[PDB]
């Protein structure tokens, strides 16, 4: 009986507070994810969780942390959109085919 | 624009500079830009 | 034994600083009081509530020409071995003042008018020995 | 059931205490009733058979908060000591442990109680397992509390039964520090002081002996009744001969001392070397072989081996010369001090600081122009 | 009445597991912000 | 303090945002709460200006 | 509608754990704090309420907040494993009130005295005198087992208001129905 009211109140308040704060975190990440998304490739992945990125600018950068994506769902050669200057991976990009590649079909 | 992503996102090859994932400005409509079309982009 | 320290204020400030720079986690507390205080242990426990390894750095704001201005203290609970009553106390940890590139540049600019020349000029060597 | 204590109230304790306990139960004032029960179990009337308690304490066992589960285990340990059956004491302790998983402090006391009660039967590696488990659990506790006293009591009792002396001396010192000092029987204080002195004297790796002078346990007790323990401890600490006191004690305390007389004499010689290093003016640190032979009552050729052992164990960091029969002394092992020793050190440091001040003044005055 | 109380435990226990998952999800959100 | 002097005592960083150094980098909630909480400590100062880092290039606007 | 900041002093002493009340002393005080916080917040939507544990030396679990959620969440895990120190608790609560976000809020302290106050009468009278001029109203709720209408607490409340009294009350609840309902009568209404 006591558990019903006590846990309902406490857990409901915790859920609401964490919902608001998760919404704030998601808004912060969404706003910080600047759209330019300099495209890059992950030449190699090494365990400290860290990635080696070769930007489309023809430069390779070591990343102290992968970024906003999961290391497990990544492998060499994947198209990852890193930031213009920070060079941190912001989002995985779907397999892209150059116009010439499509034309060859 | 090598590819169109689906707010839609566009992968644009700036000749030799680098590859960018940019979105259209309010001036242009999404239907105007098609995959493989060469389009202008601001330098910033 | 009466002392009020904001919990919500501390947490909100830490959240703000984490937003500004998340590499900094709470590591302890400082009080400018030249000597320790009888209620410092309770404050240290409250700080431990936010960081298990809390260091109290007593940053004296009185310029003393002999010694560093910091004294890092930690809380130690032991059995004392030598058959003596045990208490919270405050174990001491060596303290030293370092700097990073930006802080070093700021310090050098600030003290460019009262800074002794770098290099072992005999005058400065004899003065240091004294 | 509630009137069962009333029936027990009629004719094992006082009617007033029984009535107060019954009223506390009825009022539901469980904590005050728990303090009353703890005081009751303190009554000497519990000497032969209990039966009724813990059956009345079923309420404590079932209740989620029998006041402090530490208090519940305090009551349970007294009950177990009352029932004094090794076969069933362990199972009762297991049930108590199960009932008090909530408070990690309570589990420590339960484990210590089971180890102590089990120490009399099968005091083998199984007991050491309990000691290690309590060590692991106790090292996690936020700070020193009531369980540490029981832990160290069990450790001291165990090591005394294993033969290991130095560890027992260390653990007895720890326990004495972790207890109130006073609030002890006085007879228990004397017994603990005697065991600590014997452990220190026989300790294979203990020569500090600095807590004999300062620890109140050795002072309050053993002052008049069989002072020879304090006398021999002071002799060891000073490192002098005091062989007549050793013979006096050999007359008594025959077990654990007559057998290890040889080790005791070796330790006293090694500490005599330390005292010779101490009393030296700190400048004439070279010790003549004749002086060491006379101080330690060791033959001319025995001093070489004695000094070598002193260096080996880690008590002196000097060097030994045979041609001149002088032993170089560079002593790193510290020693406990006395108020007179502290006064001497204080005046010597006063001389040192006056010298430093004089040199600083000379340098400052001679280099005023260059100082800047 | 025992069944009803046990039924409440089901709803209460579901929330406890959910909040634990939400905390695990959020703790990831903090981690990516630091990175 | 007066017409010929602008005194800055404290500077508090605003969180990095995808916008950059622009009017939208001044998170109103963050600024309001920061000022409110600094007032309690004893710093009831006004906002006298803003600062931004120009990596590489010199001090210009 | 009066704008006041309440800093409830919930006791977590060892005596707070002999359940003379129905579920347990701790649960009774939890219900009491819940009712008091809800009443204070509903009376005015901009008022504040915080809680300080009175065991060991003191604790400030929830500094003044406008939402009762933090207070209720911190109320769980009260863990009654100490002893009470009333004068120190009242002093700490007064300091917390002094650190009020809005100075306009009227002073008000609710103390859940559930264990005997091992404090001298002179200390209590001096604290009451200091609180009087400072302008802080303390509402003492004598709880469960004690000297019925404890003399020290009654004298404290009496000196807190002399020759005229409002917002300063002492409530003594003999064992019986959950104290949460009792508090709704004397303190909350007036």
């Amino acid at each position: 009986i006591k558990i019903m009211k006590s846990e309902v109140l406490r857990v409901t308040h915790e859920l609401q507070a964490m919902k608001d704060k998760i919404k704030e975190n998601s808004e912060k990440i969404k706003v910080n994810k600047t759209l330019p998304y300099l495209v890059s490739n992950v030449i190699e992945l090494l365990d400290v969780k860290c990635a080696v990125i070769k930007t489309s600018t023809r430069q390779t950068y070591f990343l102290p942390v992968i970024g906003l994506v999961d290391a497990e769902k990544l492998k060499p050669g994947d198209l990852v959109g890193v930031n213009k200057d920070s060079y941190l991976i912001l989002e995985t990009l779907p397999t892209e085919y150059d116009s010439r590649v499509k034309a060859m079909e | 624009c090598t590819k169109i992503i689906n707010d839609p996102k566009y992968i644009i090859n700036v000749k030799q500079f680098a590859k960018f994932v940019v979105d259209l400005s309010d001036q242009v409509a999404p239907t105007d830009i098609e995959e493989g079309m060469r389009v202008g982009v601001d330098r910033n | 034994s009466v002392w009020f320290l904001d919990h919500d204020y501390l947490e909100n400030m830490y959240g703000m600083f984490k937003k500004v720079n998340a590499r900094e986690r709470i590591v302890g507390w400082y009080h400018t009081g030249p000597k320790l205080h009888k209620n410092d242990i309770a404050i240290n426990e409250l700080m431990k509530r936010y960081c298990p390894n809390s260091v109290l750095v007593i940053i004296d704001v009185k310029p003393k020409d002999l010694g560093l201005p910091t004294e890092a203290y930690i809380s130690v609970e032991e059995v004392h071995d030598d058959g003596t009553p045990t208490s919270k106390t405050f174990e001491h940890v060596t303290s030293e003042i370092g700097a990073e590139e930006a802080e070093e540049v700021g310090v050098e600019h600030l003290l460019r008018d009262i800074k002794d020349t770098t290099v072992g000029t005999l005058s400065q060597r004899i003065t240091n020995q004294v | 059931v509630p009137g069962f204590l009333q029936q027990s109230q009629n004719s094992p304790g006082q009617p007033a205490v029984w009535h107060r306990l019954e009223e506390l139960y009825t009022k539901k004032l469980w904590h005050q009733l728990t303090l009353q029960v703890l005081d009751f179990v303190q009554d000497p009337c519990f000497a032969q058979g209990d039966g009724l308690i813990k059956l009345y304490e079923n309420f404590i066992s079932e209740f989620e908060h029998r006041v402090n589960p530490l208090s519940l285990v305090e009551i349970i340990l007294h009950v177990v000591r009352q029932m004094t059956d090794p076969n069933v004491a362990l199972t009762f302790l297991e049930k108590t442990r199960e009932k008090v998983k909530s408070s990690d402090e309570a589990v420590i006391l339960c484990k210590t109680a089971i180890g102590a009660l089990k120490l009399n039967i099968g005091d083998l590696q199984v007991t050491k397992e309990t000691i290690e488990d309590v060590e692991e659990m106790l090292n996690n506790l936020p700070g020193v509390t009531s369980v540490h006293s029981r832990f160290y009591d069990l450790s001291s009792k165990y090591y005394q039964t294993i033969g290991n002396h130095a560890s027992y001396y260390k653990d007895a010192l720890r326990f004495l520090g972790c207890v109130d000092i006073k609030d002890l029987p006085v007879s228990e204080q004397q017994e603990r002081a005697f065991t600590l002195g014997l452990a220190g004297l026989l300790g294979e790796g203990v020569f500090n002996f600095g807590e004999l002078l300062m620890h109140p346990v050795l002072e309050s007790l053993r002052n008049t009744d069989r002072q020879w323990l304090i006398d021999t401890l002071y002799a060891f600490n000073s490192g002098n001969v005091e062989r007549f006191q050793t013979l006096k004690t050999a007359w008594g305390q025959q077990p654990d001392l007559a057998a290890n007389e040889a080790q005791l004499l070796r330790k006293i010689q090694l500490l005599c070397l330390m005292e010779m290093t101490f009393t030296r003016p700190a400048n004439h640190r070279q010790l003549t072989f004749e002086e060491i032979a006379k101080s330690a009552k060791i033959t001319v050729n025995e001093v070489e081996l004695l000094v070598m052992k002193a260096l080996s164990v880690g008590l002196v960091k000097g060097s030994i010369d045979e041609v001149d029969k002088r032993v170089h002394m560079t002593w790193v092992q510290p020693r406990v001090l006395d108020l007179q020793q502290i006064k001497g050190m204080k005046d010597r440091l006063e001389f040192w600081c006056t010298d430093v001040k004089s040199m600083e003044m000379l340098v400052e005055h001679q280099a005023h122009d260059i100082l800047t | 009445k025992l069944l009803e109380h046990k039924e409440i435990d089901g709803r209460l226990k579901e929330l406890r597991e959910q909040l634990k998952e939400l905390t695990k999800q959020y703790e990831k959100s903090e981690n990516d912000l630091k990175a | 303090v007066d017409d010929y002097t602008v005194r800055v005592i404290d500077v508090f960083a605003m969180p990095q945002s995808g916008t950059g150094v622009s009017v939208e980098a001044v998170d109103p909630v963050f600024q309001a709460k920061m000022l409110d909480m600094l007032k309690q400590t004893g710093r009831p100062e006004m906002v006298v200006g803003w600062y931004h880092s120009h990596p590489g290039f010199g001090c210009w606007l | 509608m009066v704008l006041e900041s309440t800093m409830v002093c919930v006791d977590n002493s060892e005596y707070m754990r002999n359940g003379d009340f129905l579920p347990t002393r701790l649960q009774a005080q939890q219900d009491a704090v819940n009712i008091v916080c809800h009443s204070k917040t509903r009376s005015n939507p901009e008022n504040n309420v915080g809680l300080i544990t009175l065991a060991n030396d003191c604790e400030v679990l929830t500094t003044l907040t406008p939402d009762t959620g933090r207070i209720l969440s911190k109320l769980h895990t009260v863990q009654p494993k100490g002893k009470i120190t009333f004068c120190t608790g009242i002093r700490v609560a007064h300091l917390a009130l002094k650190h009020r976000q809005g100075k306009n809020h009227k002073m008000r302290i609710i103390a859940f005295v559930g264990s005997p106050v091992e404090d001298n009468e002179k200390d209590l009278v001096k604290l009451a005198k200091r609180l009087k001029k400072e302008k802080v109203n303390v509402d003492i709720i004598n709880f469960g087992e004690e000297e019925v209408n404890t003399e020290k607490l009654t004298a404290f409340v009496n000196t807190l208001n002399g020759k005229d009294g409002t917002g300063s009350h002492l409530v003594t609840v003999p064992p019986g129905p959950s104290l949460a309902d009792a508090l709704i009568s004397s303190p909350i209404l007036a």
